[PDB]
């Protein structure tokens, strides 16, 4: 059926909370009918929230045709750009790019759009007419919306009255052949102008300084400062101190944030959309789980996910609301960023169990609205005076803290008749209203845990923290308190199908001393929160949320919990949920691991049975045995030197600005102390110089399978994890997934990797962020060859033969060189084809665009034959790309030609871009080369000097040869150099490697001759269709100069429009960015001719300096991406009018048109559906760009994809071949 | 004659849990594993009919189909008797 | 015994000529709804009425017996198949 | 004899569409579902031959194979007639 | 010859009545361990003692012969199945 | 009719001894190319000359008929299999 | 008589590599492709017994089972002779 709509754009005041905070310059979409009503209601209520003011959402059926009529009433030209839809760019693009006709509308005009929907999901749309990142922007002020597509033959009604609706946020769905379910929407947004009742910016009352910017959901947020201000008046409970009553509804009542309502067992679906501009958030949902990808049934089980600007996901809770055991009560939904949580980006979810006709009231007297039950399920029983239902049976009192749950504390309160009539027939401590362990008789395990405080030492230099807090087992308390054992985080292991009982005790002082970092905090109480398992939310949450009880403990008391684990699950995270912002930085957290059934745990040294630790061995009768190791990464380490002088204090006490010290398991190893005698950075990692580090080290024999658990207990920063010399599968249950060697991790995430050791040697693992490496977060994996006395042997494995191995000792001198030609990599066979190459490195200036921007300190790789041409200035240098086929053997010859006098900073101190804790670090002259996802001997071709391995670097006048083997079709691999990270990575020494299928040939797209390098080639295969290939490399953190030779400062000088005011920025946000040694900053175009909506038109300015791609309709296209960058901020990639499979191999994956959370080391390959021009083969011009409006698009990261319509004499077609 | 016919006639009017052998099924973009439960209502020498019937869906382990269903004998992998599927069971 | 089962299935399908049925198969396009017209060997004739995609409608299809997973045939005094109407 | 042989003999020289029962296939790292189109050129008591034959791929919905192909009778799941596959059809 | 193979498999299973065995199948719940009781046509009846999930344990099950991938039957004088008890 | 179809396929394969052919199967290693030598029962012996991986070349393989999906056999005056050469 | 019986009797006592037809198997949360390597020890009209046997797991290409295994004749797809199990073969 043909659908129609009428959309208008208006500007009006927006109210975010009852306290009167408002934005005087809001701009939103709205339907035609509701405009007058919305304006009248806004006029009537100057400072009160109105539900009608919210982001726009519309619905349509799969396979329909949609017509939209747009009318403009703003003060500038504007339009609407869509996503994941088929359309002709000549009439519905929403912008004027390339040679296409203009599609935006001046104020007072009208336009029509036509779209076809073929795939279900989410259609996100926004505007591109105004792209400023200042307060004058369009999308930054809340101008966005989404269109939802349902399955075929569906229908929707109202949740309250059941009448028809046109737009909204809450709705219900009916289908003939499929179950009915409820629907929800959730929009993230940040960085919006905010004013108080006095028209001034909000101020932090403790510090009298500026508060952080807006961070809300659906144009609502709930700051804690207002509630604390209300507390200070002495009206509400005087004994409540700061945070313990932050979310308690018995004191303040329900907030203005979204609240979701439903009955027990109702299936639900949640749509998640991120419309923000700058930051990356993490979404966490209590007591619920979902599959990683809804399309396939072989994904993992998750409970949290990361998100980036301009991206979306779908969520489907397992077994419906209430999980497997059917729990009732209040469940909280919030972001896990503690500063953001303090800002008040959180919501609540409510579950009932009795019919609600609208005649009931809350304890405070507020009437409860009705709720229509679903038509295909039995109805809940009607409420009665004897069984009023939740929450009327809780014996609470208004204006005071919630009471304690019954039978939880030893010698606690008794039960009333209401609780007796409401609870189960056989209540026991830890299970009053719902029995999670299925009323069975499984195995029962007991534990005893207490918390202490005792100072911790970090490294050899004496860095230490006197105030550190963590968990310890009751039995080992005396040993650890006497200093006989080394403190570490707490990890315990249990098999599946177990009913767990725990007793918890608090042994903590109630007062936290102040310091330069934090003020005086009164932590007189604490709790216990847990993830991933089934339990009763009412009496086992560990917090105080909504109308529920308070489940905290005073010092010297004891409480007990009960949890159930029904199936195999990965590592789960637990921590405190009351005073996280107060002392979580001090290290109060832990994790537990669930192992396969019938497993056994043995100590790695003596073989005695244990139940806790971070490095153990697992033995199983049937499945192969392996070794387990767990890693913890955390930041905000409050450290003092040996003289007590604070390290990196903030500007003022109590600020949330990061002091900037990291660590792993209370350990660190900064690089500034490993210079050695020669002061050569190339030998930083060699144990022959300064010995092995104090970071965790994994020990195993050759061929031993291993498993690794990865978790983050940090505060706010993101990280990337890389491993050199190994690889693992992406989805363990699904063998069709791709193979990776790098993973991005957010806070409170969990991951698991499996692999095996192919050969003896040493392997390196580290977080490849520049500051992370500079601060010393790295370790080693060691594989012996003989049989040591202090390492047991797995039962099913065969004992290795003995051998006299003299362990090397540090000597302070570099080791000897290696001879890679003497052996072959594992997997290779004698008689394979051979490829050869020649590589040289040098220095040369680089031109970036036609406006004079250039870099006079560039270092690049190049083929030996191409040196003279580039040295004469007749060519513009480009990155290095190599290609090979499966089963080939590659030999590479390397040479270095660097010089000393050409380096700008001989002292090693870089004033711009800056990094914290600068120190003396002279640059080096030697160089090496490293790659990933390929088979090679780690002792001869790893490209690094790690541990006791021989040297793999070459100085001037030397030559080395590597040996690599290809064993599988992986796609794209990344290459870079690790000789000197502080002086070589930033200036452009990196490359890419591509592996293709067997019997493939490459041809130049112009002369049809054989090609060896380039980012635009043609692949011909005997049994497969011909295809075009495009290559792209992303990088940032570059230093540039103008035509006049003056230094340039980004992004300060790249702000459009030209304004003189802008606040401070983070340390790691400096530097320029671009594609393939190119960038197109918009400031020049704006200065030449100031028109906002005509910046992208090449008819006025000309083609950009970024790479240009051409194709004919219907020709298959494949694209490959890599990012060997340096900074930490994530990025997104998006292309207009196309989409692809998430995983090219697994044909059951989902469909999307974006890539999320890209950091250093990310690699992916894309195959377009239907070839160029989409399914319908529409010619025109298309744009590829980033998704970050703030600091990315204005800096010049965009290009043009052109599809010709008529034959050109310079572009032969694929028909001729 | 055929023992299966006599056995299913003997077990008339009782609960039963049945699983087929196909890897997965798809219905209008909805994918699930083939697990069914319900009463037995009629027996033929080649197939049997269940009414009412329940399909174990990940999002709704208690969804009731609006029509009866028939299963060929040769398309049977595992089954069991005297079990009520109103109980909650692990699925993954 | 296997041939006996096949014969029983074929007789059951043959007695249902001219009636609306529903068939679900693991292979694409995964669903068929329509009327039985003919029978050829171990292959059935269906005039399709509603399936996964509207573009594949108002034509004729062939199905092999061995790939049928579940099926239903309507009879007087039995519930009618719900009509998937495109509103 | 088998009536299907006479049917395919009668339908000689027309374009048809066939689907087999295998879940998916792989050809040197390329995975796809088993859907074929082309003209019937030769029939046999056990198999039939198509030439030229077009294989429907997600990114190559019009790729043409360089050699004819043969399909056993027992491996056919569904098929139809009077379809010209140079037109556009859904592939998801 | 296919019926000959089926008859041979049936006789092999019948001779092992009253012994312990292990069966692996590609379909859910993917594994059974128990004692053979009695045989019906081409279907074998097993009193399972341990399987993938404990909630499906201590009951009877029926398995069609044609969907068995690998199996092992305990015999006197042969290696024993490991004592797989949940502690 | 299954026996008749199998007999037809076996005769077709038997008449092609000494020719070049290509075979596609849904199971690993998914492809065989070589010269057919002889057959045993319902199994065919092939001298493999080009396949997925180099390590699995220059030897003999046995393939069951029931897992054959598509195939082609060279005939006089027929299009030649492409000269798949390792470059 | 059955030729495979005589063939396997002739090839008794040597290594062999066997691949079945199933897409994937699961054992207590561990998934792998059905590839086997080992010696033949016992031959029956309907099955055969292998001891010792090795299963090719991607993360453990030399894991060996503690008990002998038996495979029916009708579930065999491809096999070859005179190949040592200790040699390393490509898996991905």
């Amino acid at each position: 059926m043909l659908r129609k709509f009428h959309v208008v754009g208006i500007s009006t005041r927006i109210v975010v909370n009852t306290f009167g905070d408002h934005n005087p310059n809001g701009r939103i979409y709205v339907l035609k009918e509701n405009e007058s009503k919305l304006k009248d209601l806004v006029r009537k209520n100057p400072y009160k929230p109105i539900d009608l003011v919210q982001p726009l959402a519309i619905r349509a059926n799969e396979g329909d045709i949609v017509e939209i009529l747009f009318e403009n009433q703003l003060s500038f030209s504007a339009g609407m750009h869509f996503q994941e839809a088929d359309y002709s760019v000549l009439s519905s693009d929403g912008a004027d790019a390339g040679y296409n006709p203009d599609t935006t509308v001046e104020p007072g005009g009208e336009i029509l759009y036509r779209l076809n929907v073929n795939q279900e999901g989410i259609c996100f749309f926004t505007d591109l007419g105004n792209v400023s990142s200042t307060e004058q922007g369009s999308s930054v002020q809340g101008l966005f919306g989404a269109l939802l597509v349902q399955k075929r033959g569906s229908s929707w009604t109202d949740p309250v009255t059941g009448g028809p609706i046109n737009s909204g946020v809450y709705a219900d769905i009916h289908h003939p052949f499929l179950p009915s379910f409820r629907e929800y929407a959730w929009f993230f947004n940040d960085e919006m102008e905010i004013r108080d009742l006095t028209g001034e910016r909000p101020l932090n009352p403790m510090t009298n300084q500026e508060a952080e910017s807006f961070h809300g959901v659906n144009l609502r947020y709930e700051p804690m400062t207002n509630r604390k201000r209300l507390m200070e008046a002495g009206v509400v409970c005087p004994d409540c101190d700061s945070e313990e009553v932050h979310h308690d509804s018995w004191v303040f009542g329900d907030p203005a944030t979204p609240i979701l309502r439903g009955y027990v067992g109702d299936p639900a679906v949640i749509r998640l959309i991120h419309g923000g501009v700058k930051e990356t958030h993490v979404f966490h949902y209590h007591v619920h789980q979902w599959l990683g990808d809804s399309s396939n049934i072989n994904a993992e089980i998750l409970d949290a996910q990361s998100i980036s600007p301009q991206t979306h996901y779908s969520i489907q809770p397992l077994y419906g609301l209430g999980s497997l055991h059917g729990a009732i009560g209040d469940s909280i939904i919030h972001c896990h960023l503690y500063p953001a949580f303090g800002i008040g980006m959180w919501g609540m979810n409510r579950v009932f169990d009795t019919l609600q006709d609208g005649s009931q009231c809350y304890p405070n007297g507020v009437r409860i609205k009705a709720l229509m039950p679903l038509p295909d399920r039995p109805e809940p029983p009607k409420p009665t005076p004897e069984k009023p239902g939740f929450p009327n049976f809780i014996p609470g009192k208004v204006g005071y803290k919630a009471p304690r749950p019954p039978l939880g504390i030893v010698g606690g309160r008794e039960m009333t008749e209401l609780e007796r009539n409401a609870a189960i027939e056989n209540p026991r401590p830890g299970a009053v209203f719902v029995d999670p362990c299925l009323d069975q008789d499984p195995v029962v395990v007991e534990f005893n845990v207490s918390a202490i405080e005792m100072p911790v030492v970090y490294n050899k230099q004496g860095w230490h923290d006197p105030k550190a807090r963590f968990y310890v087992m009751d039995e080992d308390l005396d040993d650890i308190l006497s200093g006989k054992k080394e403190p570490e985080p707490l990890v315990f292991h249990v098999p599946a199908g177990t009913c767990i009982r725990m007793n918890y005790t608090n042994r903590m002082p109630h007062i936290l001393d102040g310091d330069a970092f934090q003020l005086v905090t009164r932590t007189y109480e604490n709790g216990f929160h847990i993830h991933f398992v089934k339990f009763d939310v009412l009496a086992c949450d560990g917090g105080n949320v909504g109308w529920n009880y308070d489940s905290a403990v005073l010092p010297g008391q004891t409480i007990r919990y009960e949890w159930y684990a029904e199936t195999e699950l990965k590592a789960f995270f637990f921590h405190d949920h009351l005073f996280a912002n107060s002392h979580q930085q001090h290290g109060v957290f832990g994790a537990g691991v669930i192992q396969p059934r019938f497993s056994k745990f043995l100590d790695s040294r003596t073989g005695d049975e244990v139940d806790h630790g971070t490095q153990i061995s697992v033995e199983h009768p049937l499945i192969p045995d392996y070794r387990d190791q767990t890693l913890f990464v955390h930041d905000f380490a409050l450290l003092f030197d040996k003289n007590g002088r604070p390290i990196q204090p903030p500007e003022y006490p109590g600020s949330e600005d990061d002091p900037g010290v990291f660590g792993v398991n209370f350990k660190c190893e900064p690089l500034k102390f490993r210079l050695g005698e020669d002061c050569d950075p190339a030998y930083s990692f060699s144990s022959y110089v300064h010995g092995d580090p104090v970071t965790p080290i994994l020990r195993a024999y050759e061929g031993d399978p291993i498993r690794i658990r990865l978790l983050q207990g940090a505060h706010e920063e993101s990280h990337s994890f890389n491993i050199h010399g190994l690889r693992w599968k992406e989805e363990r249950p699904d063998l069709g997934s791709s193979m990776k060697a790098q993973q991005h991790i957010g806070i409170s995430e969990s991951f698991t990797f499996e692999t095996e050791i192919p050969a003896s040697g040493d392997y390196l693992w580290a977080f490849e962020d520049e500051e992370d490496v500079w601060l010393g977060t790295w370790g080693l994996i060691r594989a012996y060859k003989g049989r040591m006395e202090d390492l047991i042997v797995l039962t099913d494995r065969e004992a290795l033969p003995e051998g006299s191995a003299e362990t090397p000792k540090p000597t302070g001198k570099p080791p000897e060189k290696a001879n890679p030609l003497a052996s072959l990599p594992p997997g290779a066979y004698q008689g394979s084809p051979v490829k050869k190459f020649e590589v040289v490195a040098f220095q040369t200036p680089i031109q970036y665009n036609s406006y004079g921007d250039h870099d006079p300190y560039g270092i690049i790789f190049a083929l030996k034959e191409d040196v003279e041409d580039i040295l004469t200035g007749k060519k513009n240098p480009v990155p290095l790309i190599l290609r090979a086929n499966v089963g080939d053997l590659v030999e590479v010859t390397l040479t270095s030609e660097l010089k000393k006098e050409l380096f700008p900073f001989q002292d090693g101190i870089h004033p711009y871009p800056p990094v914290k804790e600068q120190s003396f670090y002279p640059p080096s002259l030697r160089i090496s080369l490293h790659t990933s996802l390929l088979n090679y001997d780690v002792k001869t071709s790893s490209g690094d000097t790690v541990g006791y391995n021989p040297d793999q670097t070459v100085g001037p006048g030397e030559t080395i040869t590597y040996r690599w083997f290809v064993d599988g079709q992986f796609g794209m691999c990344s290459m870079w150099d690790m000789a000197d990270l502080r002086n070589h990575r930033s200036f452009g020494t990196f490359g890419a490697f591509v592996a293709e299928s067997r019997f493939t040939t490459y041809l130049d797209p112009y002369s049809l001759e054989k090609a060896i390098t380039g980012e635009n080639v043609i692949l011909r295969h005997p049994l497969l269709p011909a295809t075009r290939e495009f290559v792209l490399i992303l990088h940032d953190g570059v230093r540039l100069e103008d035509k006049d030779g003056k230094v340039i400062i980004d992004p300060m000088d790249g702000v459009v429009p030209d304004t003189e005011e802008l606040e401070e920025v983070d340390t790691y946000d400096y530097g320029s960015r671009g594609f393939n040694y190119r960038s197109e900053r918009l400031i020049n175009r704006y200065k030449e001719h100031p028109v906002m909506h005509e910046l992208f038109s090449s008819e006025v300015f000309g083609d950009p300096a970024t790479p240009l791609f051409e194709a004919y309709p219907g020709e298959p296209v494949v694209m490959r991406i890599t990012t060997p960058a340096e900074r930490r901020r994530a990025h997104t990639f998006h292309l207009h009018g196309h989409y692809w499979k998430f995983d090219s191999k697994d044909l059951d994956s989902r469909i999307q048109s974006f890539l999320g959370h890209m950091v250093t080391g990310h690699t992916d390959d894309l195959r377009l559906i239907g070839g160029a021009g989409g399914v319908f083969n529409f010619p025109g011009d298309y744009l590829y760009r980033s998704g970050n409006i703030r600091w990315d698009i204005e800096l010049g990261m965009w290009g043009i994809f052109r599809v010709h319509k008529d034959s050109k004499e310079n572009l032969p077609r694929l028909e001729e071949v | 004659n055929d023992p299966l016919f006599d056995f299913f006639n003997k077990h008339m009017g009782k609960q039963i849990l049945i699983i087929t052998e196909s890897s997965q099924l798809n219905i209008l973009g909805q994918t699930f594993r083939p697990i069914f439960c319900g009463k037995v209502a009629e027996v033929e020498p080649g197939h049997l009919t269940l009414s009412p019937v329940t399909i174990k869906i990940l999002n709704a382990p208690f969804h009731k189909f609006p029509i009866p269903l028939s299963i060929p004998f040769e398309k049977i992998a595992h089954f069991t008797t005297d079990v009520d599927c109103s109980m909650r069971i692990p699925l993954v | 015994v296997n041939e006996i089962h096949d014969s029983a299935i074929l007789e059951h399908f043959r007695n249902g000529i001219g009636h609306k049925t529903l068939v679900i198969s693991p292979s694409y396009p995964y669903m068929f709804v329509g009327i039985i017209k003919e029978l050829i060997g171990d292959t059935v004739m269906i005039d399709v009425e509603t399936t996964h995609f509207a573009q594949l409608e108002n034509r004729e299809w062939y199905i092999h017996i061995h790939n049928i997973e579940v099926f239903y045939i309507e009879r007087p005094g039995a519930p009618k198949i719900p009509k998937l109407e495109d509103y």
